[PDB]
Formats: C-alpha cells, sequence, structure tokens
C-alpha cells in the first residue's frame, strides 16, 4: 500500500502485456525479413506501431510513481527505465523538423553519388562501387578521386542539416535535466545507489583517457612498420617521419586497416589456416556447422538447443522465389522462441559467424527470466564481446585439428603466428585511436567547447596528433567530414565499439586461467573445461538486474575496464615490431603535409 | 475415465471443472505422460479436477508450493492423497493468431485455501480511492489471458492438467 507495492502491482500487467504484444510484432518483423513481400511490410508496421503507441501509453502512465520513494532496486531500475521521456518533450513543431532532419540525412547518405570528371554520366554510389575502388585499388590518383570526391559532394550536403540537429539534440537533452547530449549518451554506463559499485557519467571520459594513455606504445610502432611498408607500394608520395596520408588506409574512413594486409604481410611464403578444402572435401552442409557449435557450446558446460530452433531457423539461403535479407543476425522472439537467420555457405569465415551468432543466442538464453525490461546485457559492450570470445576460441588450430579439418601432426611455427597476429592487430589495435578520437570530437562539439566555426580545424587536428593520419587537401569549414560517416549521420553512438574491445580481452584472459592453460593467450582454447562455462554462466544469467561493475567483477575480478589483457595477448607481436623498428623513425611529426610544397 | 481424459474443451485455470463419479491400467497405457507424481499412495469417492495450463507452472500443482497458481487458481492441501497428470497439447489447445479462450487469475485480495473455487470477476484495487466498478489508474482487471501459439517453446506451451484426489 505505500508506494511499492503499487508499483510491483503496476508491473506485474505491464510486463505481461508487453511480453504478448512484443512477441507478436517481432514474428510480424521476421516473416517480413525471411520472406520479402509487400503485404507482409503492412502486416509488419500494423504491430509495430501497435506496440509503439502501447509502450507511449504505458509510459505517461508510469510517471505518476515518484522514483525517490521506490527503496527495491530491481523495481527502482524498472520504472527508471520505462519513465525516462527521450524525445517528446519538444514541440510539435521541433520534433516534426528533428525527425525531418534525421530522414533527410539518412537519405542523403544513402542516395547520394559521385561520378567521373571525363565522363559525367557515369556516377557510382557509395555501398556498390566506392568502398570497393577504397579497398581494392592501388592507383594513387583514383583513391585521392574517391576520397575527395565522397567528401566534397556528399559531406557539403550535410553540414547545415548537422549544424541544427546539433541545436535541436541539446535542448532535447537539456529538458530532461542531462546538461548536453553527449551526457545523455554516457548516461548509460552511470550506476547509482549501491555503495561500493557507483559510477559516474564523467568518470566515463576519464577512464577511458586513461587507458589509451597505454596502447599508444603499441600503437606507435604499429604505425612505424605500416608506413614502412607503404613508402615500397607510394613511392615518393610517404615521407619516413610524417603522417600517413588519409587516403591510403584501406577503406573510405580509415576505421579499419584490415586491407593494408596484402601490403604489409610479414613472411608471404607462409600460407594462413584456412580450412576450406578440407571441408568441402568432406561434405560439410549448411548444418553440420552449427551442430558442430552447437557441440563446442555444451561441451563447456552450456545447455543444448531448443529443439524449435532447428524447424524455425532459417540456417540456408532460401530457394529460387523467397527473396530475403541475408545478414547473419539472431533472434529472440519471446516466449522461448530463439532464432537463426543467416545464408550460409561452406567457408571458414561463416564457421566462425556461426559461433558468434550462436553466442549470442546463448546470451539470450541465459537471462530469459528476468522482468521484461532488464532483458539486455549489462551495458552496450557486454552482448558483442561474448559474442566475440567464442569466435575467438573456435579459430585456433588446436581446435580445428581437434574437430578434423586440420591433419593430425600438422606442426605450426611462430612465423605463421606472426602472420595470425598482424593480421589481428590490424583491425583490433588499428581501429582504437579512432573511435577514440571520434567519440572525443562528438563529445566536444555537443558540449559547446568547440564553436561551429572551428569544427574542421578541430577535427584536423585531433586526427593529425592522436591518429598519426594527415589530409591530402585542406578543408575549410565548408565541409563535414565526420557527417560522412554512417554512425554520425544515423545518430548512433559509438563509443560501444572502444569498450566491447577491452571487455573481449578481460573475459577471455580471465576464462583462460580456468581453463588451465599455460602458453601464450592467442592459443587458448576454453573448450572441453566446465570451470570457464559456469564462471561465464554467473555473469550471462544477470541481464540489466545488476550494475555492470558487478556483472564485470563476477568473471575478472575488477570492477573497472582494463587494458593489461590487450597488450598480453600481443606481447610476441611486440616484441618483433620493436625488433623490426631498429632502424625507422617511431612517430610521427605534425607539420610534414603531402601538398607542403 | 475416458471422458475426463478425452474432453474436447477444458476448463480455464481460475474456473476449473470437478467431475465425481460412483480400470486405472487404461490411462497408464496412452500417451507420454509428461508429468505422473502421486505422493501420498501407490476408496468413498473420486474427484478429478481438470484445467488447461503453460508448461512452466506444472512444477505448482504439488504440495507446498507457491506462485501465480498455487496462491490465488488452485490450491492442493499439504496432506494431498491423489495423483497428478499433466500432458502436452500443443496440437489442440493452440493456434495461430492466439487462443485467448484460456484466463487465470494474476491479482487477489487473499491467498486460495486448498480445494477452493473463485470465479467472481469485480475489479481489483491496488491502491486507497474506491474504483467504482471500472478500470483505471490502480485499478485492474484481475483475469487475463494466455496467448498460446504453435511457435512457442516448451514451458510456454498448453499443457493439459487432471489431478485424481481419493478419499
Ligand atoms: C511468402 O510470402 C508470400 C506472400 O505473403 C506467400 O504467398 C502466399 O502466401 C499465402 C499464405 O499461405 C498463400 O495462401 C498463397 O497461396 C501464397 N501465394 C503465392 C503466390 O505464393 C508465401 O506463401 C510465403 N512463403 C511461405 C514459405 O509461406
Ligand atoms: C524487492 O527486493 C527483494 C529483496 O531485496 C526481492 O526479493 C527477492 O525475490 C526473488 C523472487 O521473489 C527471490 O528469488 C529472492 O530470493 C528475493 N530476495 C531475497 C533476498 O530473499 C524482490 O523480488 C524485489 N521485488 C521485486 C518486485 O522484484
Ligand atoms: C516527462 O515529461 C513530462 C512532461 O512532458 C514532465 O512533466 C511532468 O509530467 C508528470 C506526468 O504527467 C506530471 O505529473 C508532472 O506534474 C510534470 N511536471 C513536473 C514533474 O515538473 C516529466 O517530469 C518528464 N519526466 C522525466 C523523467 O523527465
Ligand atoms: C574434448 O574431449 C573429448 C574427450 O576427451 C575429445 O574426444 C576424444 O578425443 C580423442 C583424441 O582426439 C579421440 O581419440 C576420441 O575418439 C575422442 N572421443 C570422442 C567421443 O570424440 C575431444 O577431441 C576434445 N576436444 C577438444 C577440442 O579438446
Ligand atoms: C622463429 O623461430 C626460429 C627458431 O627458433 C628462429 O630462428 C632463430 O632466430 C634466432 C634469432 O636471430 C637466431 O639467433 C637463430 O640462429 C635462428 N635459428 C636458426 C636455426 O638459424 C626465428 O628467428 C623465429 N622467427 C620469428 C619471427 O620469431
Ligand atoms: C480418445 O478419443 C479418441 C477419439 O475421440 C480415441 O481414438 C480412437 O481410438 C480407437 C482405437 O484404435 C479407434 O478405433 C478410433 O477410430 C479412434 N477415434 C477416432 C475418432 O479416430 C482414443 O482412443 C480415445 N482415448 C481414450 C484414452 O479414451
Ligand atoms: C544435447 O542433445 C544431444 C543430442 O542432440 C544429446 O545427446 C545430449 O545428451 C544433450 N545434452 C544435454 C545436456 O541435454
Amino acid at each position: 500500500s505505500t508506494i511499492e507495492e503499487q508499483a510491483k502491482t503496476f508491473l506485474d500487467k505491464f510486463n505481461h502485456e508487453a511480453e504478448d504484444l512484443f512477441y507478436q510484432s517481432s514474428l510480424a518483423s521476421w516473416n517480413y525479413n525471411t520472406n520479402i513481400t509487400e503485404e507482409n511490410v503492412q502486416n509488419m508496421n500494423n504491430a509495430g506501431d501497435k506496440w509503439s503507441a502501447f509502450l507511449k501509453e504505458q509510459s505517461t502512465l508510469a510517471q505518476m510513481y515518484p522514483l525517490q520513494e521506490i527503496q527495491n532496486l530491481t523495481v527502482k531500475l524498472q520504472l527508471q527505465a520505462l519513465q525516462q521521456n527521450g524525445s517528446s518533450v519538444l514541440s510539435e513543431d521541433k520534433s516534426k523538423r528533428l525527425n525531418t532532419i534525421l530522414n533527410t540525412m539518412s537519405t542523403i547518405y544513402s542516395t547520394g553519388k559521385v561520378c567521373n570528371p571525363d565522363n559525367p554520366q557515369e556516377c557510382l554510389l557509395l555501398e556498390p562501387g566506392l568502398n570497393e575502388i577504397m579497398a581494392n585499388s592501388l592507383d594513387y590518383n583514383e583513391r585521392l578521386w574517391a576520397w575527395e570526391s565522397w567528401r566534397s559532394e556528399v559531406g557539403k550536403q550535410l553540414r547545415p542539416l548537422y549544424e541544427e540537429y546539433v541545436v535541436l539534440k541539446n535542448e532535447m537533452a537539456r529538458a530532461n535535466h542531462y546538461e548536453d547530449y553527449g551526457d545523455y549518451w554516457r548516461g548509460d554506463y552511470e550506476v547509482n545507489g549501491v555503495d561500493g559499485y557507483d559510477y559516474s557519467r564523467g568518470q566515463l571520459i576519464e577512464d577511458v583517457e586513461h587507458t589509451f594513455e597505454e596502447i599508444k606504445p603499441l600503437y606507435e610502432h604499429l604505425h612505424a612498420y605500416v608506413r614502412a611498408k607503404l613508402m615500397n607500394a607510394y613511392p615518393s608520395y610517404i615521407s619516413p617521419i610524417g603522417c600517413l596520408p588519409a587516403h591510403l588506409l584501406g577503406d573510405m574512413w580509415g576505421r579499419f586497416w584490415t586491407n593494408l594486409y596484402s601490403l604489409t604481410v610479414p613472411f608471404g611464403q607462409k600460407p594462413n589456416i584456412d580450412v576450406t578444402d578440407a571441408m568441402v572435401d568432406q561434405a560439410w552442409d549448411a548444418q553440420r556447422i552449427f551442430k558442430e557449435a552447437e557441440k563446442f557450446f555444451v561441451s563447456v558446460g552450456l545447455p543444448n538447443m531448443t529443439q524449435g530452433f532447428w524447424e524455425n531457423s532459417m540456417l540456408t539461403d532460401p530457394g529460387n522465389v523467397q527473396k530475403a535479407v541475408c545478414h547473419p543476425t539472431a533472434w529472440d522472439l519471446g516466449k522461448g522462441d530463439f532464432r537463426i537467420l543467416m545464408c550460409t555457405k561452406v567457408t571458414m569465415d561463416d564457421f566462425l559467424t556461426a559461433h558468434h551468432e550462436m553466442g549470442h543466442i546463448q546470451y539470450d538464453m541465459a537471462y530469459a527470466a528476468q522482468p521484461f525490461l532488464l532483458r539486455n546485457g549489462a551495458n552496450e559492450g557486454f552482448h558483442e564481446a561474448v559474442g566475440e570470445i567464442m569466435s575467438l576460441s573456435a579459430a585456433t588450430p588446436k581446435h580445428l585439428k581437434s574437430i578434423g579439418l586440420l591433419s593430425p601432426d600438422f606442426q605450426e611455427d611462430n612465423e605463421t603466428e606472426i602472420n595470425f597476429l598482424l593480421k589481428q592487430a590490424l583491425t583490433i589495435v588499428g581501429t582504437l585511436p579512432f573511435t577514440y578520437m571520434l567519440e572525443k570530437w562528438r563529445w566536444m562539439v555537443f558540449k559547446g567547447e568547440i564553436p561551429k566555426d572551428q569544427w574542421m580545424k578541430k577535427w584536423w587536428e585531433m586526427k593529425r596528433e592522436i591518429v598519426g593520419v594527415v589530409e591530402p587537401v585542406p578543408h575549410d569549414e565548408t565541409y563535414c567530414d565526420p557527417a560522412s560517416l554512417f554512425h554520425v549521420s544515423n545518430d548512433y553512438s559509438f563509443i560501444r565499439y572502444y569498450t566491447r574491445t577491452l571487455y573481449q580481452f578481460q573475459f577471455q584472459e580471465a576464462l583462460c586461467q580456468a581453463a588451465k592453460h599455460e602458453g601464450p593467450l592467442h592459443k587458448c582454447d576454453i573448450s572441453n573445461s566446465t570451470e570457464a562455462g559456469q564462471k561465464l554462466f554467473n555473469m550471462l544469467r544477470l541481464g540489466k538486474s545488476e550494475p555492470w561493475t558487478l556483472a564485470l567483477e563476477n568473471v575478472v575480478g575488477a570492477k573497472n575496464m582494463n587494458v593489461r589483457p590487450l597488450l598480453n595477448y600481443f606481447e610476441p607481436l611486440f616484441t618483433w615490431l620493436k625488433d623490426q623498428n631498429k632502424n625507422s623513425f617511431v612517430g610521427w611529426s605534425t607539420d610534414w603535409s603531402p601538398y607542403a610544397d | 475415465f475416458h471422458e475426463v481424459f478425452n474432453a474436447t474443451r477444458f476448463a480455464s485455470v481460475y474456473a476449473w471443472n470437478r467431475k465425481r463419479i460412483s480400470d486405472y491400467s487404461v490411462l497408464y497405457n496412452f500417451a507420454p505422460f509428461f508429468a505422473f507424481k502421486c505422493y501420498g499412495v501407490s476408496f468413498t469417492n473420486v474427484y478429478a479436477d481438470s484445467f488447461v495450463i503453460r508448461g512452466n507452472e506444472v512444477s505448482q500443482i504439488a504440495p507446498g508450493q507457491t506462485g501465480n497458481i498455487a496462491d490465488y487458481n488452485y490450491k492442493l492441501p499439504d496432506d494431498f492423497t491423489g495423483c497428478v497428470i499433466a500432458w502436452n497439447s500443443n496440437k489442440l489447445d493452440s493456434k495461430v493468431s492466439g487462443n485467448y479462450n484460456y484466463l487465470y487469475r494474476l491479482f487477489r485480495k487473499s491467498k486460495l485455501k486448498p480445494f477452493e473455487r473463485d470465479i467472481s470477476t469485480e475489479i481489483y484495487q491496488a491502491g486507497n480511492k474506491p474504483c467504482n466498478g471500472v478500470a483505471g489508474f490502480n485499478c485492474y482487471f484481475p483475469l487475463q489471458s494466455y496467448g498460446f501459439r504453435p511457435t512457442y517453446g516448451v514451458g510456454h506451451q498448453p499443457y493439459r492438467v487432471v489431478v485424481l484426489s481419493f478419499e
């Protein structure tokens, strides 16, 4: 009767009704995605609109329970997740304008195209044809043209829209007592009222800037090695003491260096492990892969599959006419209905995507007993980390040689492991400075520390001094280079990709200690050990019912993200790089530019 | 027994049928019977109570259990001397687009005493101001429905339950 009994009584009814409506909407969306028909679009939109309407009604109904007299932490967590306004604190005018500019930016990014200077009737889009040039070409002039034109033709349409998107989002955040939009975004990692596991919104910035100063000694050696290797594919275009031109990095923005592996391979005469012929000669079909994945998952002590997972899932590309969206995902429809949607081939990368998606499914199966509103990872970076450690452990030669895809002897040498570690570092380490720098720029732009007449200037100085990458053409204040990225023009947060990379190696180093592993960390395999399975299930089964600082401690033993496991993972490559850079100049200077003469 | 075990339509949980009549080897010869437990034994009269509940709630039809079924819908005395059987009926009581004909009570002012039935449907008041027979804020409808469907995992599928009580 006090205030708490009424809250529990409200939350019961909400739980049941929301569960049912969400199942209906999710089944409609699955029916649309697995079998594309234009009546399925309406069948999905009806359920989506009715679910969103129910959600908004119950949200405006749950405001009448004051949060300052609820004493339970579960009830308070649910009520605080339900009471948030988000948008709709703005007028109808301003909300309409915000939705309009969001849709405009989305369609500008989706349907913008550039074309040739010598044939203006040859326009190419970004998706099929620009990031193919940026990925497969070795022509300096072609890469420079693509890089410059994408930014000068699409990047100039998004600046006047972004300049008011910033203001609208800022007042939307200030109306919810958040002091800016960046604080609203950081409000995901916040923990309150636990007296020992708390975590502030301004502490995330400090813990992100503190872990990055320990990665710099490895990123500098990787940068020096990559630069000394690029100085042989583009001679007279790279300076041996300067930064790297921004258009020579493998893709359009330099988010991943993984396409530079053909140029910077340590020992090109030792091929990497690739079990694809051994599968096709043994006639592995699209379901033996998933049987092996399920066997690996039950080997460590996790449950079997749901027995409804086999009939309702789509493990092969559909037939002649059932055109569907082929993108590997895991669906959690509710009421005990887990499915996987991927059009699998017989390859070695699908063999890893299987483990990734089934790790997602196991996570979703673990916390199926929590209330409806507490069914998610502890924060944004836990789900993909749990999915990634499985794909890490499932690709080691000790695993493939026991499954049967490798020869029973197969002596492995150190050159192959150097190749493997460099291929891993080109995509794991090469993306941390970029992510950190982009999110720092966005935080400072939303906070107001960068006036709107100094966006490009600050952007490129931060790119020079943090990432080590120089622009090939001067850019004035009529451009918008960040907005030419997907996550910026589509209003997505970018700090999850930073914390996930740290949680991943923390989890791996914590689970390899329970499986009694002795060698290097990049050879560890957690299969056939139930202690690792128990240690992981102790965390998977919590969901959002506990602060993330406690779920993280249940596995690792610490309360905040650490960066030592990543360096322990990359130690052999670090030693090799340090030995390879005896003559080069480790570091860069922030004054050289390709156009300075 | 072939009329309380073969009934084409079973009763809801909150209004459960209780059949009394004036060959045990026949029920023992049938479908797998997912659950079959009798605690007191291996009579003056026999009672047959029958209903349809969810899967993961079949664990509550037993003496000395708590939940939303052994509290407000069906309570068995701790001195039970009958035998409870339960079997899956997914292919009968489940339909696409939901089978909303099976209901249960999840709001009640007091727990049930053993072998008591309660079919009244007045509005439950959670706060302190009277409700006057109309839903709204802190006033709720006490009877909710199972949205039974065929694409449900076990434990969320319909299960037909029959309790045979002996004196
Ligand atoms: C994929 O969707 C299409 C369109 O909704 C389905 O086509 C019709 O489906 C209804 C529903 O059973 C049938 O009654 C019609 O005979 C179907 N017509 C045609 C021309 O196909 C199609 O059945 C769906 N795919 C599957 C596997 O159910
Ligand atoms: C309010 O908090 C209490 C404890 O602080 C919660 O009690 C737990 O309830 C679950 C399920 O009923 C039990 O499994 C736990 O053992 C209980 N905890 C303890 C310490 O006994 C209660 O669930 C909270 N309220 C709600 C609505 O969840
Ligand atoms: C959500 O928005 C509403 C208005 O858009 C805010 O205003 C309160 O709304 C409640 C519910 O109708 C009223 O009871 C209060 O009188 C309103 N004014 C207040 C609290 O000053 C509401 O505060 C917003 N909630 C949050 C969590 O931001
Ligand atoms: C996990 O352990 C099982 C059992 O110890 C291993 O399976 C056996 O492996 C040996 C050696 O390769 C074979 O001689 C047996 O025939 C296997 N038995 C079965 C039932 O498969 C399995 O190889 C181990 N897996 C890993 C990854 O270490
Ligand atoms: C891989 O291992 C081999 C064998 O240990 C290494 O070859 C030795 O390298 C050291 C380092 O200079 C030399 O002093 C030895 O003379 C080498 N062995 C022979 C037989 O000549 C090799 O250097 C290792 N490679 C890497 C990349 O670590
Ligand atoms: C429950 O009822 C069904 C049908 O109402 C019974 O199925 C019959 O089984 C006999 C035995 O072979 C057949 O000869 C009949 O043809 C079946 N009926 C139909 C309509 O096909 C079933 O045996 C009954 N079970 C019990 C335990 O009474
Ligand atoms: C999982 O299923 C396999 C058959 O698919 C069975 O042999 C095994 O015992 C099952 N394991 C568990 C824990 O249920």
